[PDB]
């Protein structure tokens, strides 16, 4: 038995078929990551990638940030997130405007407006998840430390 | 288990070769034979006159009764805990190259 | 199609009205990551232990074997089994059953082939399910007291570890 | 929303009339939040103590939920011809042979919820200001006079307008 | 250290049963040469005593090693 | 004259060389060629491939790699019957080389002389005279 | 088969073999010659049976040549060693002359050697099952017995009518 075939039947593309490439295993990972899964509209699928994006975002602001030691270390932390958000939709939007012609089609990620809506998902997905990461540790006084709490 | 012994899944090991990792015989079979010859006890401070697995075993339930905080680096949870999963994983490992390739 | 137990859930793909003790009852989807007859083996297999579990928390309290309070003086549910690893009992009971367990996994890689139902060891010495019309009720009543025993082994297990009285004791002095 | 304001308007009401027996003991006189915060300051995890009542009721309703978090997934692509609402549930023939219930009684829960939603939520900021829960910031209709003293809840902050730039009457 | 012994009729024992345990054992393992009287001759009986040296001496310590001697 | 597209490629067991998105978006390119036997050669883009009896087929990304096939199975394996394609991503494919018939290192008639300049290198325009100009350095 | 009824049957036995009992789980008789495993099980069968006597009737009698040390087990220890390694000799010399030269998988069965026979007769099917099943039993018994004489340091029967005492290591 052999595991290294070319990829789809094609000997001369530029991909080989490997267990990490192709397996069962990796295609429904693949097929059902919300920028691949069928049935979603391009705006849902910004909203679940920029929940996803924004939620682990603060945590690294928070914890190893300049005003880290100080009370003010949450606040600074989401702060840092949504400048850095803001910096990112920015990248996106300019990304939109150079790289897409404008036509019709919306329901696909590599179109104008599809990308315009994936923009405004991943913009309102991602506060909203940084939102709710501040929600969470401001609450929690697990989340707060490392889990050194019950130490 | 993202495939069993039996034919009953789609799982292809790659993008059209179908291969059964047999999950379930593999592991409980190298776990078994892993296992056993590691009972061997040995008067040694690490093995405290346990086997291996017996004193890995032991190390497990002993740092669990003091459950957040973790074992120190002198503590011989990490030297058990090393020696018993490097050749469990090699028993593994042979026993998957063992049973999937000569298949009997 | 819906779930019989779940009535608001879709009915599971992976399971069927012919499996002893269905209900429609998998709301996690995981019936489709494990392959079905290794969940039913699975299941069967801690079903009959945790019978045995039940069965035995409930006779240890209400008696004790010949010679048995000399070795074990006051524990009583989980103290018994930390004291009889010290004689020799748990490593005899561990021994057999690992010893039956050699078997059980020949019998499981054949279920898993086809050949032999799950938790089937043609064990039927008395002739109970010889009928077969009998056979269906003992099947799905089988699956119901292992379900049970499985939820009633972990009550008790844990009512101790709360009082240590131990389940009788628990109830008689609450 | 609505489901979950009617039983919390209902809970107000009824935990102002009675309690059950041995609560008094334990969480003495805390209503309408107070009793959430009380309980949870004997609770593991969230403080010291020997109870888990707000933590049985999370483990439960958890569970629930989750199965409805797939009922939701579900019918949201189109896998389900369930209707909004719908688990099932009328063990008492109400709707005479569909749990879906006629037009006019989801009429009636849906408009009930959303004047349960509004009323949970003036009922909960009255007390969060006066102290007083629903039966007596009913009785007193002259309000600010005599409030009870009651404890900050476990979000102090969003109190901090209310002295120095809202007036603080009270 | 571990504690070796004199020699004996013992250490004479383990050493002749490795020997004999090498022949017949290599006759079947070895792969380019009457169960014994087929092929053999002295450089399979030399390898076969080589091997016998070699594990009865490993076989003559360990057990001098654990006490069985 | 055309690419008959149904010619067997030759046996390979796939590599990372080969081509990439530009492939299928700006142009391919394709190699035809007869063996008289079933042997192995080295692949432009990678390891080896065994050349079926008969009619073989690749496609490449870029021209030269065509090219560099074809030499080295014209030196190794005596064949001179490539043929080299250009096909672009509207299905139209163009006849490269030898581009008409002959090889180009061989004399033919019909061929006309690009780029070629009626004095010797020396005699060029200096950069100074042809400034502001249109007009090109090559007298 | 019949033994292990959840199993497949091996369908490399059969009745006719003396001894059968449809026993094979592992499937061994899939791997190796059934001729070459029924001759390994009667010769270890036959060399337990007598190392059960070899064990039993020492405690009673011992020769007068020797020292019979603290147990039947341990007289290896004390017989000299010497005299075990012409035991071992002559039973090889035993194996290389009623085996006619034949001593590997190939080599036996060449001219229908029947797996039991070395000549000392042929016997009924009744015969050779109660000789197998004799002998499974003198193999298991061997291994308590010796174990048992091991961990306690007694003679079998001075341990089995005196008192019982659990086996202790
Ligand atoms: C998972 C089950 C389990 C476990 C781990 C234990 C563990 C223990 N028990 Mg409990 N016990 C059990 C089940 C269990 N028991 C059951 C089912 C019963 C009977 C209702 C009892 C009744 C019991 C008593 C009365 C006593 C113990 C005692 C003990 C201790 C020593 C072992 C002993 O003497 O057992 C004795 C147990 C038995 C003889 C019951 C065995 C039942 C068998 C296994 C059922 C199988 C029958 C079936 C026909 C076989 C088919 C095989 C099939 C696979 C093909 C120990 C802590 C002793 C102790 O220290 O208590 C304080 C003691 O006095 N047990
Ligand atoms: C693992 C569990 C366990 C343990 C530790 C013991 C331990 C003991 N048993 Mg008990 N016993 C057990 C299970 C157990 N038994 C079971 C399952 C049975 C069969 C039902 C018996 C039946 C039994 C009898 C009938 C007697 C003992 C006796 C004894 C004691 C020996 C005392 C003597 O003089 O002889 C010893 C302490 C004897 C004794 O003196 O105890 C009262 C005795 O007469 N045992
Ligand atoms: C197949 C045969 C077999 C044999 C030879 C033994 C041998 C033994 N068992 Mg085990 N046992 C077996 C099967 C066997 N067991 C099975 C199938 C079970 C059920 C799971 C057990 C469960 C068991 C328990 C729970 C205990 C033993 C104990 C003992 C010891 C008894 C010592 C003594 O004084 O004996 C004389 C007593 C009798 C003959 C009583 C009748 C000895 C090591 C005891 C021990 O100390 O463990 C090492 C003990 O507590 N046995
Ligand atoms: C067959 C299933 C079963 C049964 C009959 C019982 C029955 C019992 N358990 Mg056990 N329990 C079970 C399963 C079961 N439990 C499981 C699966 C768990 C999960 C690990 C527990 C964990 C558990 C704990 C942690 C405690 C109990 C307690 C109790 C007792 C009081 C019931 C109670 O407070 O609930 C209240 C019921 C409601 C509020 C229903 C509405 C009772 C004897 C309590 C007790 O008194 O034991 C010391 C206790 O503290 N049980
Ligand atoms: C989570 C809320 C909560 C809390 C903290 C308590 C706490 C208490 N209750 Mg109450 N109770 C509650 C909800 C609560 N109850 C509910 C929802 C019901 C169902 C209607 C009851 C029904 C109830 C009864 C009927 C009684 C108590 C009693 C008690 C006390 C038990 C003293 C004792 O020895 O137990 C002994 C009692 C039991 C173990 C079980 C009864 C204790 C202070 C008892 C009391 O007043 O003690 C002074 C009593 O008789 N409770
Ligand atoms: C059946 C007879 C027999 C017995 C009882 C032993 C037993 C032993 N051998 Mg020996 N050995 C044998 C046969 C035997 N061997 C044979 C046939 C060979 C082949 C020639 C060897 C070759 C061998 C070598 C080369 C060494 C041993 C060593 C050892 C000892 C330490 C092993 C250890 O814990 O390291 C654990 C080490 C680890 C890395 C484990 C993880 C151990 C007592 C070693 C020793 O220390 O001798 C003093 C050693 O150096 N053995
Ligand atoms: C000169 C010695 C000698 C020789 C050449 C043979 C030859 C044979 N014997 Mg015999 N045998 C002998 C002595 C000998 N025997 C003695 C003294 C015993 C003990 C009473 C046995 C017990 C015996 C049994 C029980 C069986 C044989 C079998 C066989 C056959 C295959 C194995 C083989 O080729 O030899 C390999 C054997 C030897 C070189 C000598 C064996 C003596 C034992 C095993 C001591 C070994 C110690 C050590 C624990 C071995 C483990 C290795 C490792 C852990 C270090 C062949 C006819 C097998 C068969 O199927 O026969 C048809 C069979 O089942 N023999
Ligand atoms: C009690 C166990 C027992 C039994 C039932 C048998 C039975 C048989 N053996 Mg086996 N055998 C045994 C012990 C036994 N033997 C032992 C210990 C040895 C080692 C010395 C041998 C060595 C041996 C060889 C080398 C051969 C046989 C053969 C045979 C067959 C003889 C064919 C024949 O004449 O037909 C009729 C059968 C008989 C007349 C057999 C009578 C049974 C005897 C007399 C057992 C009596 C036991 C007696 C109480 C002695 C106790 C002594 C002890 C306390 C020291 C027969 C099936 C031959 C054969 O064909 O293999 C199948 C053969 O070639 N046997
Ligand atoms: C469905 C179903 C069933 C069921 C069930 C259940 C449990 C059904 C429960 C229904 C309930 C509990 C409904 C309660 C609604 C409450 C409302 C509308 C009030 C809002 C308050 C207001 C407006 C106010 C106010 C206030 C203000 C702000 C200031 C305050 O100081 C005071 C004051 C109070 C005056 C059953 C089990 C029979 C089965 C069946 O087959 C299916
Ligand atoms: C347990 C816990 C606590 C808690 C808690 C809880 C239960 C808090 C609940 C808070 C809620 C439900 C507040 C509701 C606010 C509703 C408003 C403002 C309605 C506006 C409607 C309008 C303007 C209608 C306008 C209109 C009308 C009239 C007519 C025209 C149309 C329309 C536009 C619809 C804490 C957080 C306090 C802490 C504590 O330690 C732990």
């Amino acid at each position: 038995s052999q595991f290294i075939k070319p990829y789809n039947d094609d000997p001369f593309v530029g991909n080989l078929a490997t267990p990490v490439s192709t397996s069962s295993f990796t295609k429904s990972l693949l097929s059902n990551l919300p920028a691949y899964r069928a049935g979603l509209s391009p705006l849902l699928r910004g909203v679940e990638i920029g929940l996803t994006h924004g939620y682990f975002l603060v945590g690294p602001f928070y914890k190893l940030g300049p005003l880290r030691n100080s009370d003010v270390a949450l606040l600074s932390g989401f702060f840092s997130a949504l400048g850095l958000i803001v910096i990112l939709v920015a990248c996106l939007t300019i990304y939109g405007v150079v790289s897409f012609e404008e036509t019709e089609a919306k329901d696909q990620l590599q179109t104008a407006k599809g990308w315009r809506q994936f923009t405004s998902g991943w913009l309102v997905g991602s506060v909203g998840g940084a939102s709710f990461a501040y929600i969470l540790i401001s609450n929690i006084p697990f989340l707060q430390t490392a889990g050194m709490s019950m130490l | 288990l993202s495939v069993v012994a039996q034919s009953k899944s789609d799982f292809e090991i790659s993008d059209g070769t179908p291969y059964t990792l047999n999950v379930p015989l593999v592991g409980a079979a190298s776990f078994i034979g892993w296992v056993v010859p590691t009972l061997l006890p040995s008067q040694i401070a690490l093995y405290g006159g346990k086997g291996l697995s017996t004193a890995f075993f032991a190390s497990i339930g002993t740092n669990l009764a003091k459950f957040p905080a973790p074992p120190g680096m002198t503590d011989p949870f990490w030297l058990l805990c090393f020696i018993w999963h490097s050749g469990l994983f090699a028993t593994m490992i042979l026993g998957s190259i063992g049973y999937n390739g000569y298949a009997g | 199609a819906m779930s019989e137990s779940v009535p608001f859930l879709k009915k599971p793909e992976a399971l069927d009205s012919s499996m002893a003790g269905y209900a429609g009852f998998d709301p996690l989807g995981l019936s489709s990551i494990a392959d079905i007859k290794f969940l039913q083996e699975s299941e069967i297999k801690h079903c009959r232990i945790a019978m045995l579990a039940a069965a035995g928390s409930i006779a240890q309290d209400i008696f004790t074997f010949p010679g048995v309070s000399k070795v074990v003086g006051t524990a009583k549910m989980t103290g018994v089994h930390d004291v009889l690893v010290k004689q020799g009992a748990m490593g005899q009971i561990l021994l057999w059953t690992s010893f039956l367990e050699v078997f059980g996994t020949i019998a499981l890689l054949e279920t898993l082939d086809g050949k032999r139902a799950p938790g089937d060891f043609k064990f039927d010495p008395l002739g109970f399910s010889k009928n077969a019309e009998t056979a269906k009720r003992y099947q799905l009543s089988e699956i119901k007291n292992g379900r049970l025993a499985m939820l009633a082994t972990g009550g008790m297990v844990h009512g101790y570890f709360i009082t240590g009285k131990g389940p009788l004791e628990l109830l008689t002095n609450f | 929303h609505g489901r979950v304001a009617m039983l919390a308007a209902a809970g107000a009401i009824v935990q102002d009339i009675f309690t059950f027996p041995g609560v008094k003991s334990v969480i003495g006189d805390v209503k309408m939040t107070s009793v959430h915060d009380k309980f949870l300051s004997m609770e593991a995890g969230s403080g010291k103590g020997d109870m888990a009542a707000m933590h049985q009721l999370l483990l439960w309703l958890g569970l629930l939920e989750i199965a409805t978090s797939v009922a939701i997934i579900q019918s949201f692509k189109g896998e389900t011809s369930r209707g909004p609402g719908e688990f099932g549930f009328d063990p008492l023939n109400f709707g005479k042979g569909n749990s879906a219930g006629s037009d006019s009684y989801k009429l009636k829960e849906i408009k009930n919820g959303r004047l349960a939603m509004i009323g949970i939520g003036g009922m909960v900021h009255h007390y969060l200001l006066t102290g007083k829960g629903p039966l007596q910031f009913l009785g007193g209709i002259p309000n600010y006079k005599s409030c009870v003293s009651h404890p900050d809840s476990l979000l102090p902050w969003l109190f901090k307008a209310v002295g120095p730039v809202l007036p603080k009457i009270c | 250290v571990p504690q070796t012994v004199a020699w004996s009729a013992k250490t004479g024992a383990v050493m002749v049963l490795s020997n004999i345990l090498c022949i017949v054992a290599g006759r079947y393992v070895i792969q380019v040469k009457s169960g014994s009287f087929a092929g053999f001759g002295l450089p399979e009986l030399l390898a076969s005593t080589s091997l016998g040296h070699i594990v009865g001496s490993g076989a003559i310590l360990g057990l001098s090693y654990v006490g069985v001697l | 004259e055309t690419l008959n597209l149904q010619i067997p490629s030759p046996t390979f067991e796939g590599s990372t060389g080969g081509w990439l998105r530009a492939a299928e978006v700006e142009e391919k390119y394709a190699i035809t060629w007869t063996s008289p036997k079933e042997q192995v050669f080295e692949m432009p883009t990678g390891g080896a491939a065994i050349m079926r009896q008969g009619e073989n087929l690749l496609y490449l990304a870029r021209k030269e790699q065509c090219l560099a096939l074809a030499t080295q199975v014209k030196n190794s394996f005596k064949i001179t019957d490539y043929k080299v394609y250009r096909i672009f991503p509207s299905g139209e494919v163009q006849y490269l080389h030898p581009k008409d018939g002959v090889f180009p290192e061989k004399v033919n008639a019909g061929r006309v002389g690009v780029g070629n300049v009626s004095h010797s290198i020396g005699k060029n325009l200096n950069p100074a005279q042809i400034k502001f100009t249109s007009k090109s350095f090559n007298g | 088969n019949l033994a292990v009824p959840f199993l497949k049957a091996p369908a490399k036995l059969d009745s006719s073999m003396p001894g059968y009992a449809g026993f094979d789980p592992l499937g061994c008789s899939d791997f190796y010659d059934v001729k070459w495993l029924q001759e390994a099980e009667i010769k270890n069968g036959r060399v337990a049976m007598l190392g059960v006597v070899g064990l039993l009737v020492p405690e009673f009698f011992h020769l007068p040549m020797y020292t019979a040390g603290a147990t039947p087990y341990e007289s290896y220890t004390t017989v000299p060693a010497f005299a075990l390694i012409q035991i071992f000799l002559g039973c090889g010399a035993v194996e290389y002359f009623t085996h006619k030269g034949k001593i590997s998988p190939d080599n036996m069965f060449d001219g229908g050697r029947v797996p039991g026979e070395f000549g000392w007769g042929k016997a009924d099917m009744t015969m050779q099952t109660k000789e197998i099943k004799n002998g499974r039993l003198a193999m298991l018994a061997f291994g308590g017995i010796l174990h048992q004489q091991l961990f306690t340091k007694m003679g079998t029967i001075a341990h089995l009518t005196g008192g019982f005492k659990p086996l202790t290591f």
